[PDB]
Order: C-alpha cells, then structure tokens, then sequence
RNA sequence: UACCCGCAGAAGAAGCACCGGCUAACUCCGUGCCAGCAGCCGCGGUAAUACGGAGGGUGCAAGCGUUAAUCGGAAUUACUGGGCGUAAAGCGCACGCAGGCGGUUUGUUAAGUCAGAUGUGAAAUCCCCGGGCUCAACCUGGGAACUGCAUCUGAUACUGGCAAGCUUGAGUCUCGUAGAGGGGGGUAGAAUUCCAGGUGUAGCGGUGAAAUGCGUAGAGAUCUGGAGGAAUACCGGUGGCGAAGGCGGCCCCCUGGACGAAGACUGACGCUCAGGUGCGAAAGCGUGGGGAGCAAACAGGAUUAGAUACCCUGGUAGUCCAC
RNA sequence: UUAGCUAGUAGGUGGGGUAACGGCUCACCUAGGCGACGAUCCCUAGCUGGUCUGAGAGGAUGACCAGCCACACUGGAACUGAGACACGGUCCAGACUCCUACGGGAGGCAGCAGUGGGGAAUAUUGCACAAUGGGCGCAAGCCUGAUGCAGCCAUGCCGCG
C-alpha cells in the first residue's frame, strides 16, 4: 500500500521533473515536511506550501534548467523491508561528494556535509543524486 | 593400428561400427571397417587384417582395409536414404512367401523386373500351406500354374510338415541364396528346417498380429549349406524402388512378353489405351492371364504416382 | 531477489 | 664457523619450453584425414608457419614444462551486484494462521540505532615508520589494525513498545441499477432417431470415384399421431458475469459478489502469505440408473506395397443423472 | 526423500554425594520437558588466532607457529598423588605377536630415528647438553631424541656467478 510515503514522495518527485510539470501536490506528513525543507536548502526545488488540516497536503514547486531536469536521479536507500544504519565516520557520499545523503539523526534532517559538524550517524533516507 | 595379416574372407554380418568377418577355415572374428568404404554388405570377400592380440590368446577385433569387385548387386532406392545395396555376389535368389497373413501377386512381379536386371534367377517358395485345404490348395496351386508357364520353379513347402524339403534342396546346392519376401511369411523356420544349426539361439521369433506380419528378424545373417553354398536372410522388407532405368526396361523385366514384343501395330505402344496391341490380343486370347496384365498397367501407374516430387542418386 | 525471502533460505551455492 | 688475507688463470660452473589465433615469434622440407597433434577454435587425402625434421626466433632461468587441487576471472546462487510475456523460471485459483510489513497527530519509554567513555579483543601473521644480518628472503622495536563483545553516561529525528487520538486507508447502513454467478424444481418448440397409420414406387444411402449397408415384408420421400434422449438457432457482439476452470431457451424459489449516488457511522480494524484448507476443463475409476445422436476398442467395405490410420456403412465403453 | 522426541526424562521435597552449585545419586511427589527461531535422527568434521584467493564484500581451508579440547592396541574400572580416571602407572577382558621344560608369562614407536606395507609421493637406524627451557638437589653436579645443530630431499623462497 502506502507503507513507504517517503518511497513514494520520491515516486511523485522523479515523475513530474522528467516529464516537465511545473508544479506537484501530494498528502503531507511530518517527516515530508523535514525533507523537502533540506532540499529547498540546497538548491534542488524551489519552495513548498501545506495546505488543509484535517487532509495535510503538500505541494512543491518543481525546477528546471533550460527545461531539464536538475533532479537528474534520487535513489530511496533505506526501506521497512530492509533498515539501513551507519556511524559518524561510515557515512557514504553521492557523486565522489556532489551529490548530498539526506541523513536524520536526534539533532533533526541534514545532509553527510552538515553531520560532520555535528558528528553524529543514523538512518539514510535517500541519496539526492 | 598394430594390425595383422592381410587375407581373403567372407563378411558374415553388417553392424554399422564393425562387421562380422569369417576366415578362410570357419573362424567367427568381428572386425571394423575402413573410413574411405562406401559401402559393405552381407557375404562380400574383402581383405582384411585381424588386429593383434593384446593378451596372449584374446584378441578384441581387427580392421577391414579393401573390398573386391562385386559380381552382382541388389541396390534399391528409398526415399529420402537414396540407393543402398543390401546383398551382393550371389547367383540365385529365392523368393519366400506364406499364405498368412496374406499372398499378394505384385509382391512376386517387382522383384522379377528387379532380377531381370541382374541376370539372376528367382524361385518361388511358398509356406504355412498345412492350414489350408485341398480345395484351397487346389486354387493356390492353379494361381501357380501361371508362374510355371512363364518358366519359374516353384516348390510349396511347409516348415512344420517338411514336405518338399528335399527337392528344395538339390537345386539350391552350391549357391548363395537370398529368402526374400515379407515380414512374418516363414523366412526363420525354414532356416531351421533345412540347415540343422546351432539351437541356443535359432532365432527370434516374434510374427503375432491381428490380420498383419511382424519383421522381427534383422537385415542378413550367413550361414553354411551341410552340402555346400551359403544363405542370406531378407528383412521384412514392403518397399519397391523402380527409381532405376526407363519402363523400356519394365517391358524387359517379363520372361513371356519377350516373345510378343515387335508384334503389335505402331513401333511405340503404352499398350494401355492404345488400338491394336498384341499384347492386349494375347491376353484375351488366354495365353496370358489377366491378372498378370491388369497388375502390369499398375506398375506403369504407380510410376505416374512414385516420380512425382523427384529422386536421383 | 527479496532479503526476507534470503532470511528463510539462503543462495544454494552449486 | 661467518668473515678476512694471499695465490693461479676465463680457466671450474646454462638449459628447457614455445613459435595459426587466443598469446611473444616464420620460413623450408618430408608426410598424405594415414601417422599424429590438441586446453579451446579445430589442423593434415598433394603448397600443413598447426604433423615430423631443419634453419631462425621468442618467453623464462638453475631452473624449465606438465598433471592434480583451491579461489579469481564467473555479476555463472548476483547482500554489495542477476532474472521469471516468448531464452530456464509467477504455483490452476481462492481463503487464511504463524512470520514479515504498515496512514496520520501528540506524549512517554530509550528497546533498535547513533554519540562519548571504560574494560577487553593473547602473542605471532598482515599494514606504518625503523633497525639489523655485506644485500634480499628472514629476524625484530614501537604504533596502527583486529571493523568484535560487555557496561556506563547522553541525544530522541526515524523504527519498536505504551497512552490518547484523527480520517484520506480499509469497513458499515440506506436508495438503486446491470448481469449466461451458483444450486434446486417445472416448462416450451424445432431438429434427430424409434414406433403406429395413410398416400406412393426402384432405387435410397454414401464418395474423388466406388463398395459395404438398406429397400418391392414397399425403403427413401411426404403427411398424421405417439414415445424417448440430449442440446438451446436467431438474439450475439475483442459483449456481460464469475477467484479461476468456466457460465447461454423461458419462468418460479433459495442464494453470492461487483458497481454508482447522497450522507451518516466505527477509527488502521490493513496488505501479504510457508505448511494447512477448499474450489478446480475433459478423459478415466467405483455403485445404481439412463440411452436419441455422436463415438475409443471393434465389425464390414474401399484405399494400398501393406491400411493397422485417412474415407465410408455400423457400433460397445463413454458422453446423460445421482452418489 | 529425518516431525514428533523424551520416564532420571522436566521440576520440587528430603537423604546421600564431590574440592565447589547441580537428577550428580536415591526414595517420594508433580506431568511436565524439548521443537518448524530445526527438537530428534542420519552422514561428515578437531576448533580458533590465521593462511590463500579477491578492489572490497565474500569464497576455500585449518600443514609448519601459537591457544584449547580429545586420544595413547580395543573396551571397562579404580588406586596413588595438590593436580590423571594416567603415552613410556596398575588391574580385568578381548585381539595380535614373542618366550617356554607346556603349566605358564612378556609386549604396546599416533616419542626420536628406522624397517615392513599402503600409496603419485615425503629424509640419517647422526652430534651435543655450548646456549635456551624444564626436572632433582643447599650448591656443585646430573638428566632432557625438548631444543640447539648437522646431513639427505633444486621441496619452496631469496641472492650471486
Ligand atoms: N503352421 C505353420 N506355421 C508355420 C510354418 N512355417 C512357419 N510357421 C510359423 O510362422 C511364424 C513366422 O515364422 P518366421 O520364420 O519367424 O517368419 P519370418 O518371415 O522369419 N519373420 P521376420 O520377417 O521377422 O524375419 C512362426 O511362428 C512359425 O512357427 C508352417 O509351415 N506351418
Ligand atoms: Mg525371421
Ligand atoms: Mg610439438
Ligand atoms: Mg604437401
Ligand atoms: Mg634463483
Ligand atoms: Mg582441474
Ligand atoms: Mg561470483
Ligand atoms: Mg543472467
Ligand atoms: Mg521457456
Ligand atoms: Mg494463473
Ligand atoms: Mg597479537
Ligand atoms: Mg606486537
Ligand atoms: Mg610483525
Ligand atoms: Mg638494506
Ligand atoms: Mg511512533
Ligand atoms: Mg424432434
Ligand atoms: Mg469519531
Ligand atoms: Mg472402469
Ligand atoms: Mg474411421
Ligand atoms: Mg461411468
Ligand atoms: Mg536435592
Ligand atoms: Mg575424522
Ligand atoms: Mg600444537
Ligand atoms: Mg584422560
Ligand atoms: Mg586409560
Ligand atoms: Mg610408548
Ligand atoms: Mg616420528
Ligand atoms: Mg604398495
Ligand atoms: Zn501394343
């Protein structure tokens, strides 16, 4: 069903980038909130709104080049069939360092960039290539 | 390799990989063939080498280097496996039949254009005949009568009454002789009738169907006379390839139209739909009987029906 | 192909 | 003993394998699918750099080849890092326990995870910087590593547990609509065959052509009447329904799901499935009925070399119902 | 193509037992125990630090070095002693060989070599306690086939002519 929401907001993402939509609207939750709040951070969207109360909906403004897509590729890691975990020092990057690893640990969502200033590890949501 | 010395022998059997080869005295020595042989059959003397005993004493086979020129030959086509010969250097062949599970007619006719050919001479030999009555032996007897008119002897036996034996025998001695015919019409129990050999094996025997006869016997196995000459056992064999010569030779393949050739009107006759044929005068005249011509336009029609896709060799 | 299938048997190894 | 001095003179000290491609290196002669060669591809019956030999070369080296064994190559049991429409592979389908997994909001716990610290992970081996044996192999100093386990102190985003919820998930009610959904019980009219009667005469029947068979006891054909059996033309269509196999005359009775509209209502009640459970074309089997037509085996006639099959005339089991 | 296993078995009481807790043992009481997270049965195997292979993850394996367990012809038992159910201690049975005056006794190379035999295949029936370590003794000293060595085997690696 909808037991991955994470797996399938990144479904919504990769779909309307390529196919040139300008903007996507999807149900809202906490922890969607947390991620695309990183990802307006570091240039890959443009802004996001919520909207109803009692139906949390999401929307986000999609981003383009010269009408290509700037989200070339993002890759869901961890999964609730199979949890991935690592340390302060096994962190692993994107891209040799371009891309960023949206990584959530007990000081909120931040990239592998932002956790070694903090020093922390935790679970690996997904590689934002 | 390491092979012996080189003499002449006579090949008893054909087992594809290797053969059966008898020495010059009676010795059972199986040997395989040369890869450049085209062909070998049942009872042609080749020159061969018996390997070498590896153990003193026990020897696994030799080799067969060459083969001598063939006096005769029975090659008949197939489709679809061309022109094989099956027995070679012979000088009388028998033709093998029983009245069960049938007797047909044009099985006797092809295999008299076939030896026309080859310059052999066929008998006819009829089996199982102690089932039948005098008045149905009678009317056999007077459908044979037509096959001694036109020359051919024929000698009805029966293996399991052991009459007419004897005669069989005088003139079949010092020749080579193919039991030619169907499957299950008698071939094996008149080899046991006739030679007294070996009974440990004797042979396999297995002809039981509702209306039809089983070949059960392979293709040749040789043997000697107590008097002298060799046999040669046929398969059960239902085919007749006539992929040979031109129906001029189907004309010569018949000992009495020898005689009444050159008699009719034009100089080129079917002799079927043609006005005039004296051929077709002796017929029904009565000299020739009726179900010898009827059947001889059937084989002038199924050479209209085997032609049509094409073979050659 | 499944993890949760590898867990009940593993790759049978030839 | 290592070591060192002194002596003599290049004197005492290089071979094996390969040479078509893979794979470094080419000519000649002999041989004639024979002998042999070979890990693979496959070379050699009259010109073989592939066989044998010579000349020449190549790769190694006091070693050189071969055989056997293990991993790698092989992502060729694919966690990293494979596939399942037709190359090997999605159970015939459905229900469902255990197992795995799970919407959303808040609080709590700190289980999992993460941070730090302690203890421990014997030495040797491997790695880092050195030292030493004339060098190297080897020996050896310290450090790193040994990604491990245990305990304590922390953080709470996510996962788990508890607690309170919420409604878009999944359900409930009403009003409806469509349908060959299934089971049971009746009923209809053609057509087939059988039987009765009437009129009526030489063939009917069958095939490419014939024959078996049937018919002057009157067949066949037609008409009237009766019996039995099974299936439902047209409608009827990549049309509908059912989990699937499948399901079609009409009507009644019992009963299943699917879908649409308007709201109300419970509050994750869910997804999935190893064993287990039930359904499941037709043939066949057991018991007892039933019997038209069709039709294995089989009977008969043609066909044929033989006909066993094809074709034709008959015909049992079976096809029908209950279990 | 192993699904049920188990009656001293699971637990309790008391007695007994060992250096120590304990069905370790005995009488009694209870009917549980184990198990689809592989009980039980069958087959194979010493294990580990490691080595080898591989970019890594993995894979194969456990010779020499070191740690532990087990074994000392087969099976069983206890004594002695702080420590053994004891390789060169004993007792009993069995197997094999040797000695014998025929009644009886003797022996355990998986210790160093070495022979027979097996197999494609693996060594001298050598020297020394000089050093190290252990044993006895106040020490001296003695003993140690541990070990130190040497030889054989291009068996491997490295270096030179
Ligand atoms: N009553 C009877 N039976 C006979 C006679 N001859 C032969 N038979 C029988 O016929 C059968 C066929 O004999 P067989 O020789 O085997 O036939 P075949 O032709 O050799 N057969 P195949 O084609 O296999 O070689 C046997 O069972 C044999 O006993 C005879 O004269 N009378
Ligand atoms: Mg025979
Ligand atoms: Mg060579
Ligand atoms: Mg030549
Ligand atoms: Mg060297
Ligand atoms: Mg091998
Ligand atoms: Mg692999
Ligand atoms: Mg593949
Ligand atoms: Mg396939
Ligand atoms: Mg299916
Ligand atoms: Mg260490
Ligand atoms: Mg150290
Ligand atoms: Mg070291
Ligand atoms: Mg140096
Ligand atoms: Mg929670
Ligand atoms: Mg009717
Ligand atoms: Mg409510
Ligand atoms: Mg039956
Ligand atoms: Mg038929
Ligand atoms: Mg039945
Ligand atoms: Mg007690
Ligand atoms: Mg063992
Ligand atoms: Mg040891
Ligand atoms: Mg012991
Ligand atoms: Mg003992
Ligand atoms: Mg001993
Ligand atoms: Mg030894
Ligand atoms: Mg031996
Ligand atoms: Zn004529």
């Amino acid at each position: 069903s909808m037991q991955d929401p994470i797996a399938d907001m990144l479904t919504r993402i990769r779909n309307g980038q390529a196919a040139n939509k300008a903007a996507v609207t999807m149900p809202s939750s906490k922890l969607k909130v947390a991620i695309a709040n990183v990802l307006k951070e570091e240039g890959f969207i443009e802004d996001f709104k919520v909207e109803g109360d009692t139906k949390p909906e999401l929307e986000l403004t999609l981003k383009y080049f010269q009408g290509k897509a700037v989200v070339e590729s993002i890759q869901r890691v961890s999964r609730p069939g199979l949890r991935i975990y690592k340390r302060k020092d096994e962190l692993p990057k994107v891209m040799a360092g371009l891309g960023i690893a949206v990584v959530s640990t007990s000081k909120g969502v931040m990239t592998d960039r932002a956790a070694r200033q903090a020093g922390l590890g935790g679970e690996i949501i997904c590689y934002v290539a | 390799n390491l092979f012996g010395e080189p003499d002449e022998g006579i090949v008893i059997s054909r087992f594809g990989m290797h053969a059966d080869v008898e020495s010059a005295d009676g010795d059972v020595h199986r040997c395989n063939i040369r890869r450049t042989i085209r062909s070998l059959v049942t009872g042609d003397r080749v020159v061969w080498r018996p390997g070498k005993p590896a153990a003193e004493g026990v020897n696994v086979k030799g080799i067969v280097e060459a083969v001598h020129e063939r006096t005769s030959v029975l090659t008949r086509p197939d489709f679809y496996d061309g022109v094989k010969p099956i027995a070679a250097n012979i000088d009388q062949i028998v033709i093998v039949s029983a009245i069960l599970p049938e007797l047909s007619l044009n099985i006797i006719d092809r295999y008299l254009v076939a030896c026309e050919t080859l310059q052999i001479e066929p008998i006819i030999v009829l089996n199982k005949i102690d089932l039948l009555d005098d008045e149905g032996m009678a009317f056999v007897n007077e459908q044979m009568d037509i096959y001694r008119n036109i020359g051919y002897r024929v000698l009805m036996v029966s293996s399991h009454t052991q009459d007419g034996l004897k005669p069989l025998e005088e003139a079949l001695t010092g020749r080579i002789s193919i039991f030619a015919g169907q499957s299950g019409v008698g071939k094996s129990s008149l080899l046991n009738a006739l030679l007294g050999l070996q009974k440990e094996i004797l042979t396999n025997d297995i002809s039981d169907n509702s209306g039809l006869g089983q070949h059960t016997t392979t293709a040749a196995r040789l043997y000697h006379f107590p008097h002298g000459g060799d046999v040669i056992d046929s398969p059960g064999v239902r085919e007749f390839g006539l992929w040979h010569l031109e129906p001029e030779q189907i004309t010569q393949g018949f000992v009495e139209f020898h005689d009444y050739l050159g008699l009719c009107k034009y100089r080129d006759c079917k002799h079927d739909t043609d006005p005039g044929c004296a051929i077709r005068e002796a017929v029904e005249e009565g000299k020739i009987a009726e179900t010898r011509f009827e059947n001889y336009h059937r084989i002038l029609e199924s050479m209209a029906q085997v032609k049509t896709r094409k073979n050659f060799s | 192909a499944t993890v949760n299938q590898l867990v009940r048997k593993p790759r049978a190894r030839k």
